[PDB]
């Protein structure tokens, strides 16, 4: 993933 | 090598606004990805992409897995509020 869809959101 | 901050959020409807990464593999950390433009995280102004994630709200993470974070953070949510406290290499 591209880096600002990497990773859990909260 | 780091500079701890302790850092409150209150939750907007769309939520804190940033991702979390890590915590995957054994001793992997658990740290900040992206942060979201006018989000509670970007607004507060404190939060720094990269920051090590070590502790929600008086629960340590340090060798703790993505998993619980994001269950900590579901329950913060639930709240209302959050309390981060992170390690930023300096």
């Amino acid at each position: 993933l591209p880096f600002e869809l990497r990773g859990h959101l909260v | 090598d780091y500079q701890e901050q302790d850092i409150f959020l209150w939750r907007k409807e769309t939520g804190f606004g940033f991702r979390i990464l890590g915590g995957n593999e054994p001793g992997e950390p658990i740290y900040i990805g992206h942060i979201v433009p006018l989000g509670a995280a970007d607004t507060d102004g404190r939060l720094r992409s990269g920051d090590e994630l070590i502790c929600v709200d008086g629960t340590p993470v340090i060798g703790k897995s993505h998993q619980l974070v994001v269950q900590l953070m579901q329950q913060a949510a639930k709240q209302g509020h959050v309390n981060l406290t992170v390690r930023r290499k300096v």
